[PDB]
RNA sequence: CUUUUGAUGUUAGGGUAUUGGCCUAACAUGGCUAUGACGGGUAACGGGGAAUUAGAGUUCGAUUCCGGAGAGGGAGCCUGA
RNA sequence: UCUGGUGCCAGCAGCCGCGGUAAUUCCAGCUCCAAUAGCGUAUAUUAAAAUUGUUGCAGUUAAAACGCUCGUAGUUGAAUUUCAAAGAAUCAUUCUUUUUAAAAUCCGAUUUUGUUACUUUGAGUA
RNA sequence: AAAAUUUUUUGUUCUUAUUUUGGCUUAGUUACGAUUAAUAGGAGUAGCUUGGGGACAUUCGUAUUCAGAUGUCAGAGGUGAAAUUCUUAGAUUUUCUGGAGACGAACAACUGCGAAAGCAUUUGUCUAAAAUACUUCCAUUAAUCAAGAACGAAAGUUAAGGGAGUGAAGACGAUCAGAUACCGUCGUAAUCUUAACCAUAAACUAUGCCGACUAGGUGUUGGAUGAAAGUGCUUCCUUCAGUACCUUAUGAGAAAUCAAAGUCUUUGGGUUCU
């Protein structure tokens, strides 16, 4: 039984993106997997990607460019206030100067710099280094 | 409510005999005071009228049987055996 | 998963889960064991006092060869008896048959130490003067 | 090359297990000689099939697809 | 699977094409009229469908006209109060507890008649959360095998 | 089961800081039902506090919502 | 577990500065509990706070201020806002 | 790896250890080291301890997967319903405007459209 | 159907009405009104589909032993070597006849089935279980599970049978310094069936259960698809389910080693027990 389609995704992502494969294929989908893998586009981090429409849940194929180091998701969403962002980045990314993590807010998918730049909260779904 | 944890039946023997043989005539007359199914007529109402002979209270035949029990098993053996030839 | 629930309503598991395990630290047993109150001859405090009752000597354990000094005391306290080391070279010919004493712990509270088997306590004053002034030679003299 | 696949390899895989699933079975026109009667039929059919005119059987179950009788003769429907 | 062992992946799929075939000339009307009919007859909606893809020409009934075998029977008032596989699983315990009566001395068929009432129990409260069987709806086992 | 009374229970969530994580809890309050409703277990109600009736009511009912449940009421976990 | 000796409610009164099983009569069979009742232990007065710790935490708080209780141990009472 | 004495004795040493003639460890003399108007000892407690582990431990062989299955409470559970689109403000980025389905409501027009969790901002506080 | 501003009659008041409003019975009009069908789950249908899965009843086989015959004559057993033991009242040995109770060789495998414990002669009946095929039905019905429940080798206990072989105890004969042992000759309980208890094993893969991803080859058990040699059957090619082995790992480990014991300071898919 499933429990997470998001988990499952970044899993295959991080393990096709260890062996430099250029194409991988992920099976089910959902609108939160395409708002996460368009914040990574936005990042520069992967290429374009497709959705095949078959008439169930439909599947994704993505094009990779060498250039991610780790994906993974945060299983329990914890709810993060605005104040408490410094103790998860300092404990969570690897530098002060790159890597993301990605909260979901009244306004929408985003990182903690755009979060705190709109002044607001969250709770946590994963990051990206 | 439930008037009796164990003896059940043979608390009517008191506390004699040794616990034992209390077992073994529980075990007995379990089977001795039960009803069973009459096979000519449908219901369930053939009781033991002495220590051989069974009766039904609603058709009234009368079947002999065992000493405790209607049937013994060495007797459906044997007509097992004879029906099967 | 790990073998833990992780889940955003399994605080009680995880709880009484810790609440059940701490037994098993031997720290944490006995510092939170009702009977220490009982089997401690100084239920709980550093010194006591006492009278002494006899002088003694104890073997060492194998490798080694000498016979240390001892005193058997009984404590004004709740009159239990001890027993406890006197350091030093020829510290024993300082104490005379019933005197009163301080003793202390021996360093690993409630072990024995180094050589001695069974010894967990130490003299450190006599006749109400030090031991170590008195060793010294230089700075005190029993009360006669 | 994962979003074009080859057609002889897709068409060789499981059902389940391919980009699209499509199924393997298929409807067809079945004719059995000297009786003159077009009827319908279903590959992997689980009955068995008496044709109209006649009480002649036309297929045979199995646990594949149908056993179909002797000298007849099939054609696909087109879709 | 719920119970076993087992890991198998044998079943039907649907082709991408929701519409009905080309090909295909019957009225909505007449395939109604004849799940009615064969309803009458005393089938359960599986061998319905079943039996209108074999002797008739009906890939799948939802194409042609709009809904299911289950509701268009239904709005007929010609369903059951007990719904199909429930049925089939009563019947099966039934049966096994007759054998078992024959025989104390199968310990395999003690166990599976346990496995079977803990999956009619399990359907049981399903059905009875949804309005489908009424509340007080319990499934001696004494009483089951005189249901029909 | 009560003369003109009424038991109601209230669940609710407590959050536990060291490990950052909730629990499931409960409380019982008994309430006064007046003869203008009419109620059984499972429904759902709102009360309004009011003096001291009995060595335990404090509470009155004020209004009645029609609500099935298929298990027993002390089973249920609904949250308002 | 509680309920003969008030345990949980309804009715009528008594009493109090006022509400209330706080008490008295009649009636009904209720109330709490594995989300830990009822019991046992504490070398337990509760907070504002203290010590040590990168972040989490662990351990203390008789003792400047606030609240509670007592005047060898129990019970009763006068004066008076 | 300085002198004198003792010789498994006397004694030292939290731990490993030292002590039978050469004892860098006992008892003294000299000289050096540390902190310094302060410096040792005993008991309790915190870090060290990712040796109690939510962050953050281990379970083939080191301690540790119930003989096996069913099962209530608990914990956890597939996808889907308004997605967009076009101008302005900045050295592609960050911001900010414009309307596109509907019904009720001022002679071709303003304003309303389920409940919580959760998150933002306030009030009140020795 | 229940009340009316607006005039009406009266000094306590009496005389009447358009007058502002929820439903019912029927005809009528709307864009009138129900999300997929999960490489989740449960039911169904089909095949001269598979299996040492279970229960009852039946059928066969040599061997062993007892009894009855049968012919002959001095030893037979057993051991490292010998005793204890059987025998001219005929032992051991060869042929035939009847009875009794356990067991099911060879075929038989790094093969099959079951939740585990376990399951192997023939035939019949009853009873379940997978896997495969499907353009059948329902539509979230699910995963793991304190308390609680069902099964659970061997030994052991209770009662009635059965009682050949093996044989805890016991008795001898040997070896030895001693030998309450290892070896040998006897031999009680037990081992088998029926009806009840007991609930433990190195009950072991010393590896909980469900889901995803990651690598090449050689086999094998059971289905389905497509193609060639046959004298509506065999070989070959795909694909699903089960089960082993080999090589290798910019994968892991303290190592032994491991296709999971990998995808872990780049530490969080769900959950129970220790
Ligand atoms: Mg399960
Ligand atoms: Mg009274
Ligand atoms: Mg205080
Ligand atoms: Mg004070
Ligand atoms: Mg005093
Ligand atoms: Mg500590
Ligand atoms: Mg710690
Ligand atoms: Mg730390
Ligand atoms: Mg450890
Ligand atoms: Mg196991
Ligand atoms: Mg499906
Ligand atoms: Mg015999
Ligand atoms: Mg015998
Ligand atoms: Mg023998
Ligand atoms: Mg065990
Ligand atoms: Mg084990
Ligand atoms: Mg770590
Ligand atoms: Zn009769």
């Amino acid at each position: 039984v499933r429990m997470s389609v998001l988990a499952d995704c970044l899993k295959t992502i991080n393990n096709a993106e260890k062996r430099g494969r250029r194409q991988v294929l992920i099976r089910p989908s959902s609108k939160v997997v395409i708002k996460f893998l368009q914040y990574m586009q936005k990042k520069g981090y992967i290429g374009s990607f497709e959705i095949v429409d078959d008439h169930r849940s439909g599947k994704i194929v993505v094009n990779l460019l060498g250039r991610i180091n780790k994906c993974a998701v945060i299983s329990p969403r914890y709810d993060v206030k605005l104040d408490e962002i410094e103790k998860i980045i300092t404990s969570i990314l690897p530098s002060r100067l790159f890597g993301h993590l990605i909260l979901t807010t009244p306004y929408g998918i985003m990182d903690h710099e755009e979060a705190r730049r709109k002044h607001t909260g969250g709770k946590v779904l994963g990051f990206f280094f | 409510s439930r008037r009796t944890k164990k003896v059940g039946l043979t608390g009517k023997y008191g506390t004699r005999y040794g616990s034992s043989l209390r077992k073994q005539i529980k075990k007995i007359e379990l089977m001795q005071h039960a009803k069973y199914l009459c096979t000519f007529c449908g219901k369930t109402a053939t009781k033991r009228t002495c220590v051989g002979i069974w009766k039904c209270k609603k058709c009234k035949r009368k079947v002999c049987g065992g000493a405790w029990s209607l049937t013994t098993p060495a007797a459906v053996a044997a007509k097992s055996t004879i029906i099967r030839l | 998963g790990s073998g833990k629930p992780s889940g955003l309503r399994a605080a009680r598991k995880l709880r009484i889960r810790r609440r059940t395990q701490r037994w098993a630290d031997k720290s944490y047993k006995k510092s939170h064991l009702g009977t220490r109150w009982k089997s401690n001859p100084f239920r709980g405090s550093s010194h006591a006092k006492g009278i002494v009752v006899e002088k003694v000597a104890i073997e060492a354990k194998q490798p080694n060869s000498a016979y240390r000094k001892c005193v058997r005391v009984q404590l004004i306290k709740n009159g239990k008896k001890i027993t406890a080391f006197v350091p030093g070279d020829g510290c024993l010919n300082f104490i005379d048959e019933n005197d009163e004493v301080l003793v202390s712990g021996f360093g690993r509270s409630g072990h024995s130490v180094g050589d001695l088997p069974g010894v967990k306590f130490k003299v450190v004053k006599v006749a109400r003067v030090s031991l170590l002034a008195l060793f010294k030679e230089k700075k005190e003299k029993p009360r006669s | 090359d994962l979003l074009n696949p080859d057609p002889v390899e897709e068409s060789k895989k499981h059902k389940l297990k391919r980009l699209i699933p499509t199924p393997n079975s298929y409807f067809m026109d079945v004719k059995c000689p000297g009786c003159l009667q077009i009827t319908t039929l279903f590959s992997h059919a689980q009955n068995v099939v008496l044709c109209g005119s006649c009480n002649i059987m036309l297929c045979q179950p199995t646990g594949g697809k149908c056993k179909l009788t002797e000298g007849c003769s099939f054609r696909k429907k087109i879709e | 699977r719920m119970y076993g062992k087992g890991k198998g992946i044998s079943s039907s799929t649907l082709p991408y094409k929701r519409k009905q075939p080309s090909w295909l000339k019957q009225k909505p009307s007449e395939i109604e009229d004849a799940i009615i009919k064969l309803a009458k007859k005393g089938q359960t909606p599986s061998q319905i469908g079943a039996t209108l893809r074999d002797n008739y020409g009906i890939p799948q009934v939802k194409s042609v006209t709009g809904n299911k075998i289950l509701r268009i029977l239904r709005a007929q008032g010609i369903a059951t109060t007990i719904p199909e596989d429930l049925y089939f699983l009563i019947k099966k315990a039934v049966s096994m507890r007759k054998h078992l009566e024959k025989n104390k001395k199968d310990k395999d068929c003690k166990f599976r008649l346990i496995l079977t009432e803990s999956k009619i129990h399990r359907i049981s409260r399903y059905y009875k959360r949804k309005k489908l069987l009424p509340s007080n709806w319990k499934y001696q086992s004494s009483t089951a095998s005189a249901l029909i | 089961k009560m003369k003109r009374t009424i038991i109601i229970r209230r669940n609710y969530l407590h959050y536990v800081k060291k490990y950052n994580r909730f629990e499931k809890r409960h409380k019982n309050i008994p309430c006064h039902c007046s003869p203008c409703f009419d109620v059984k277990e499972g429904d759902i109600v709102t009360v309004g506090q009011c003096r001291p009736l009995s060595k335990t009511v404090r509470f009155n009912v004020l209004h009645v919502e029609k609500h099935q449940i298929f298990g027993s009421a002390r089973k249920q976990f609904v949250l308002f």
